[PDB]
């Protein structure tokens, strides 16, 4: 999965 | 009443072509498919618009004219004008409800639609404005354009951050995955000011950059932005929201140092990318004492390595990215030597020229 | 058995890229999107194809090598070779079910078809064999292809004709409505011969001619044709069906002749083009002593109207033409004057170059 | 309409 920057 | 105008085919290609930028979407309101042209005092005035915003054209009449406005197709108007000979004079004249454009003997009549229908942007005051080099804002635009959200429910990140503080303009970019800063300085003291500009606007500013000398002219307001370049005058809506803070997305303590070479990298980055996942596009870094090791995976089981000598003195970890936003960033930097400053496998990477600081990227990784 | 082989980037680039130019079609038996090798002998012979027509190269390996044959998806391993730095040596070799390529620090794991499923095409004999420059071949196939028909139930039409007579190699192609037919001396006494080439293989018979002076071998049988330049052979099935005759359709008796400069013609159509209809680009022509008026109107009702001074002293008349038709000619003409050549409003015209009869186009007219 | 060569 491609994570959020927050 | 009765518009006229004679102008030089060369004096109205440029500005016909400029103004059609904004045009081009699906049809909506039948007048965004016209061109506004407008004759008053010793000017014609060509419009173009899609409601967001709007590219007006300036061209001084020198030969007989008489004012008044219409509107006219645009590629009609526009492939008329570039299919006579250079050096042709473009008389045009509305006659009833049509438009008649003549050089030599060609002769094309127009349909219209009423100058009164035309969509103007409502009136507004600027509270900053600025005058920079064209270069300048080239630079700003292309080192972050490529990161900017394209449809995010988040309609504040379909657009870029154009800021001012001190005697530095500076853009920002972010999707929520990805981030791009640059901060240029423009030599004069600024108050600190922060817009969002459509992401349609951006292509359009930087469209309207020819490369010349003529300086751009930035005026901002509550809720608009303007750009001045020339004989054209660019004007955009501006992003309702709170854009986020690059300064609380940079890395806060990397503890991970890596330089090597951009071309390198980029290509083997570019290599490794033919056998990720065509979807989700997933690579794995794999980081130890001068050395970069590259993998790509996909759903064939097919798969790419690439192993690089790089200047690198931290902790072996292993990181996967999104090989298209590692590609992004180093089609951006274009330099010599890029440093990749890391914290661990879960945390966002700060990649920049090893030689500027002008600019700065922060990609998050994938859990790959 | 275990298919190996060693060679320097730019030898195998060219040859990637040239026996590619039959696949891209929608997904439909697997190995269609994967290039056959071969190592055999001294030769590494890579084949594409969509059963239809193909292209095959021969590339000759001096390093060492073993023999084998395998199938690999032709994008990537294209891409992956492109990407690799010029002055590569790209070591190829099958690993089981896998192909893998090899230079530098970058490995590659391909997915590979078997080659016993590759399709080849079925044996034949040539009947017919000629050598040609490029450039004739080149010309040929240039003055005529824009005439052939798109998807004509009437398949023949989806083609060209290849037709050899004399010392002369011509072409032609018609989808009924304009036809094109090109001739050129090719120094050799050839046996009568007419066969049909599909479009997408007269497609890639254009883009095997590299310009150099490699001379184009073409062998034809009752069922297929054959190119050879260079290392490159391209092989195709032919059409079947009955090719209308050009002599048949050049008119018979012109009594009216028109001379105009090929580029203010050009520009004239081009120009009146913008306000024709759309879907059915009817343009009407009003010849009359030196003078040809052309003029289009669209469903909006507007209007294009073009004067040129012409050379013509036949009765005045008035015909209709379809403007993409006589475009699609003037485009190819690309000559100092052209001659239109006429009889009546419901009857063909011939098209051709003023200082040359290599090329002689036909355009049928519509009732406008 | 256009007419046909044959
Ligand atoms: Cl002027
Ligand atoms: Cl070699």
């Amino acid at each position: 999965r491609q994570a959020x920057l927050f | 009443s009765h518009m006229k105008f004679t102008v030089e085919r060369e004096h109205l290609l440029k500005p016909l072509q400029q103004v059609s930028g904004p045009l081009g979407g699906r049809p909506t309101l039948p007048i965004l498919g016209n061109l506004l042209l407008q004759v008053a005092d010793g000017t014609l005035s060509l419009t173009g618009t899609d409601l967001e915003m709007e590219m007006v054209a300036r061209v001084a009449l020198v030969q007989p004219h008489e004012p008044g406005a219409t509107t006219v197709p645009a590629r009609k108007f526009f492939d008329i004008c570039r299919g006579l000979p250079e050096g042709a004079e473009i008389a045009v004249q509305l006659e009833g409800e049509r438009m008649l454009v003549r050089s030599g003997r060609s002769r094309f009549s127009l349909s219209t639609l009423p100058a009164a229908d035309f969509p103007n942007l409502d009136d507004w005051q600027s509270e900053v404005e600025f005058t920079l080099p064209q270069a300048t804002m080239k630079r700003l635009i292309e080192a972050t354009q490529f990161s900017m959200a394209h449809q995010d429910v988040r309609y504040y990140l379909n657009g870029m951050l154009f800021e001012t503080e001190g005697e530095e303009l500076r853009t920002v970019a972010t999707d929520g995955h990805r981030l791009a800063v640059c901060s240029m300085p423009i030599g004069q003291s600024l108050p600190s000011h922060s817009v969002i500009v459509p992401r349609k606007g951006v292509i359009e500013l930087m469209r309207m950059l020819d490369g010349g000398d003529n300086p751009l002219r930035v005026q901002i307001g509550s809720n608009n932005i303007r750009a001045h370049v020339g004989d054209f005058i660019f004007t955009s809506k501006l992003v309702d929201g709170r854009f986020p803070d690059y300064r609380r997305v940079l890395p806060k303590n990397p503890d991970k140092h890596l330089e090597a070479g951009c071309d390198l990298l980029k290509q083997a980055f570019a290599r490794a990318a033919i056998l990720s996942n065509e979807k989700f596009r997933g690579v794995r870094l794999y980081v130890s004492e001068n050395q970069l090791k590259i993998t790509a995976n996909n759903p064939e089981q097919e798969e790419a390595e690439e192993i690089l000598d790089v200047t690198y003195s931290g902790a072996e970890m292993e990181i996967g990215f999104n090989v298209s936003y590692v590609l992004d960033v180093l089609n951006a930097l274009k330099c010599e030597n890029v440093r990749m400053m890391l914290t661990d496998s879960v945390s966002s990477v700060q990649i920049e020229d090893a030689a500027s600081q002008s600019a700065a990227y922060v990609v998050m990784p994938m859990r790959l």
